[PDB]
């Protein structure tokens, strides 16, 4: 009932800008969101 | 970015062309002019990287350096990205940067005029916004030549 | 250094969206960071111009972009939308409208135009 | 990112001049950008004070 | 709506100005 499937890669997903050149798009609203980044800083000392 | 925006249909990004910049798109590649050229100069030893072992079954196979190294257990595996899809990503990257500007990005996409972009980054360098209108013509054929 | 003891106004440091402050949290081998981000929403489409045409002068934003509904034309900063009456202290004025391309017909209100007599 | 997402503001990036805005270009193997700069001309000297 | 904000009155020279 299973199996692996080949397939193509997708590339996120499609999108376009209008770009009328008599108009600008203004944000009436924000949300402020908290990310995360994580960074290794140092390796087990050895002897 | 993963939005991957279209090469705008319209061109008028006040007096400026960047038809060399942006994806040809007569090309079945969607690399732009520049970008064809950039292809063209570098050369890679060999591509597609698929040989049969018929292909290199005689004398051949001293000459073929590459098949050569195949035969002591060296080989060269693909990239998982395409040229294809880079060029779609330097698509998006244009599409996106050429009608929204620092706006494609940090959000959804919003639309910008391009001379108004122009002139947010001239205030950013410390030029008044006046500059750019005053010599809108000359800044476009500027940049036209330079290109 | 630049996210936590500053704000980074590098576009893409501290995460995505624009950078406002960050709290470090330590880990076994390494540090984690919590990067506290500005993203706008909700934006809508407004007609816009360089510049207003008054009395031939051409008036330019003094910060934002001059943009306008069916009726009014008003002045807003870019990140966030506040409509405001375009004033003679609300924009610089030079040149003329022959000058800019895309200027606009409307009158620059002046703030002093009672007199106060 | 920082010279096509945004406008950097380091004196010595996005090639030589103050910079404008870029564009990218593939290549085999790499990037290369194309970074429009802001150079200015024909200066004068004036008295200052 | 502004929270902390604080009674001072604000200086405006202009009527003394115009006279
Ligand atoms: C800006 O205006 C457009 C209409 O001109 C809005 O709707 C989209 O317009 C584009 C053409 O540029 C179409 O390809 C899309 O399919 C339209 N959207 C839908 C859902 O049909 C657009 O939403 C407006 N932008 C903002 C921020 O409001
Ligand atoms: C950008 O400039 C090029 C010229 O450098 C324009 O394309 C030319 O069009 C003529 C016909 O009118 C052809 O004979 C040339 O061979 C074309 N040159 C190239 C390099 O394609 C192009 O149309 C302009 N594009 C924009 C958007 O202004
Ligand atoms: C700065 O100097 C340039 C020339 O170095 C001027 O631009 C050219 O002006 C001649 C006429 O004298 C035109 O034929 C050229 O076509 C113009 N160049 C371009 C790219 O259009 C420019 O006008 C001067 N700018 C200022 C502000 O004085
Ligand atoms: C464009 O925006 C202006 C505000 O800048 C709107 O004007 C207000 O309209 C309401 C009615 O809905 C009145 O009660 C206010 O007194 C008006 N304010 C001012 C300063 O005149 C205007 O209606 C909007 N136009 C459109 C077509 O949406
Ligand atoms: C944006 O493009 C439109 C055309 O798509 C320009 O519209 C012209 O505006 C002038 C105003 O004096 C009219 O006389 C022309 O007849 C209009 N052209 C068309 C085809 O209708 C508009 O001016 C451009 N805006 C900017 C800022 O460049
Ligand atoms: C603002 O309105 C004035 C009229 O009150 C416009 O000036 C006239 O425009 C007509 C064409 O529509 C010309 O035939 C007249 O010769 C112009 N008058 C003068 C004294 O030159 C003006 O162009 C409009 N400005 C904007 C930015 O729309
Ligand atoms: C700045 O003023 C000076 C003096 O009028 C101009 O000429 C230079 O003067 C210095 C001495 O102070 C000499 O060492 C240089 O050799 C002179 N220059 C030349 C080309 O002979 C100088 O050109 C003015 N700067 C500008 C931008 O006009
Ligand atoms: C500035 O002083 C005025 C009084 O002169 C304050 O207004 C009153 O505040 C009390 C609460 O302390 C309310 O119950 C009254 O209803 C308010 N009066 C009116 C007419 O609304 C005002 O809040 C003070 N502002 C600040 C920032 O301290």
């Amino acid at each position: 009932s299973q199996s692996i499937i080949a397939y193509t890669m997708s590339l996120g997903a499609e999108n376009s800008v209008a770009y009328s050149n008599n108009s600008i798009a203004i944000p009436t609203n924000f949300t402020i969101s908290v990310t995360t980044e994580i960074l290794p800083v140092s390796m087990t000392k050895t002897s | 970015v993963k939005q991957i925006y279209k090469t705008p249909p319209i061109k008028d990004f006040g007096g400026f062309n960047f038809s060399q910049i942006l994806p040809d798109p007569s090309k079945p590649s969607k690399r732009s002019f520049i970008e064809d050229l950039l292809f063209n100069k570098v050369t890679l030893a060999d591509a597609g990287f698929i040989k049969q072992y018929g292909d290199c079954l005689g004398d051949i196979a001293a000459r073929d350096l590459i098949c050569a190294q195949k035969f002591n257990g060296l080989t060269v595996l693909p990239p998982l990205l395409t040229d294809e899809m880079i060029a779609q990503y330097t698509s998006a990257l244009l599409a996106g940067t050429i009608t929204s500007g620092w706006t494609f990005g940090a959000g959804a996409a919003l639309q910008i005029p391009f001379a108004m972009q122009m002139a947010y980054r001239f205030n950013g360098i410390g030029v008044t916004q006046n500059v750019l209108y005053e010599n809108q013509k000359l800044i476009a054929n500027q940049f036209n030549s330079a290109i | 250094s630049e996210c936590v003891l500053g704000q980074s106004k590098r576009v893409d440091f501290c995460g995505k969206g624009y950078h406002l402050m960050s709290f470090p949290q330590s880990a076994p081998h390494g540090v984690v960071f919590l990067h506290v981000t500005y993203v706008p929403a909700q934006e809508k489409n407004f007609t816009t111009a360089p510049a207003i045409c008054h009395d031939g002068k051409a008036h330019f934003p003094r910060e934002g972009v001059f943009v306008s509904n069916g009726t009014h034309w008003f002045v807003t900063q870019r990140n966030f939308y506040e409509p405001q009456i375009i004033t003679t202290d609300n924009t610089f004025v030079s040149g003329n409208c022959d000058v800019v391309i895309g200027i606009v017909n409307n009158t620059v209100y002046d703030p002093l135009q009672p007199e106060l007599d």
